[PDB]
């Protein structure tokens, strides 16, 4: 459990560092573009 | 009764650790793919 | 030359994206294997439930309660594998 | 009788030390879980 | 450094608390042995 | 808290009060980590 | 606690010296510019 917990703390610290340092606002702009693309396919399905 | 409890404890401990090790390895592999795409890709693109 | 630098960077990206395909293929195998584990654990849980039905038909409530305790352990183990599977599904989709 | 009594006193002192130092409350919680499991099998026998 | 002093003080406390566990285990054995003595004396009192 | 619910189902109010005292210690420890986290959040935003 | 308190007093004295010697009025002018920029984005959201 001590060896496992030390690797879990390394993975959690790595996961925090990635989301904290590099979770940039542009990823939410890409998610808004993906949602807008999904709405355009629903409008194409409605048109069909 | 001590043998029945001992085998149950060993079996549960090993299987919980093994699945935690597998999920930790999968999680760090997914994180490392973000590190290579972020670190190598944006540097190569910016240099081009 | 910037043309040679960007061409080499795109070549290095072919090696990295091939490692990401290997990581996807591994993650796909891990989700399928933990599905296989919880599927067989739930089939063994049905076998232990039928062992309890046979015990109750014979009037052995002691064996029926023991067989139901095996069923409880197996379905809790399948719920642990479903919890692990949820992590493998989200990681598989993230890598995809 | 002297040699036998010396080994009996060693076994009694060992038995006291085990129950005194390591007879933890969690063993009574495990006994309550085993009793609860026995009641669930009696309820399964009643249901059958 | 105060961090090194307090870490060493907590390490020394691990040795002291292990001596206290040994003192508990000894005291547990002494209470169990004096119980064993009075139990066998009262059984001999029944024989008499 | 679920250990206290099991203890109360068995009628062991002594074990339920002990389990609730563990809950109190853990939630107070989480409030100490939330207080520390507030310092890390403001420092993180200051450096950002 | 003595070693920890000596480092806490160093960090508090450093924090006082930074805010006291270099907490210049221009930082409040920058905060007013940031607030004015936030109002211009709210007017752009209203216009949209």
């Amino acid at each position: 459990f001590e060896r496992m917990e030390n690797k879990v703390l390394d993975m959690e610290a790595t996961s925090q560092a990635a989301g904290e340092l590099a979770g940039f606002g542009i990823e939410n702009q890409f998610a808004q573009l993906e949602a807008s693309s999904g709405v355009e396919d629903e409008l194409a399905a409605l048109k069909a | 009764r001590n043998l029945a409890a001992l085998e149950a404890k060993i079996s549960e401990a090993k299987t919980k650790k093994n699945m935690l090790q597998a999920r930790a390895k999968a999680a760090k592999a997914n994180a490392e793919l973000q590190q290579t795409l972020g670190g190598l890709g944006t540097s190569s693109a910016t240099s081009a | 030359d910037p043309e040679k630098v960007l061409e080499q960077a795109v070549i290095d990206m072919q090696e990295d994206l091939v490692q990401l395909r290997q990581a996807v293929a591994r993650t796909i195998a891990e989700e399928k294997r933990t599905e296989q584990r919880l599927n067989q654990d739930t089939q063994e849980a049905k076998k232990w439930e039928d062992r309890a039905k046979l015990a109750l038909t014979n009037g052995e409530e002691n064996l029926a309660r023991e067989a139901l305790a095996r069923k409880k352990s197996l379905t809790d183990t399948a719920a642990a594998y479903q919890t692990q599977l949820a992590q493998q599904r989200t990681m598989s989709e993230n890598l995809r």
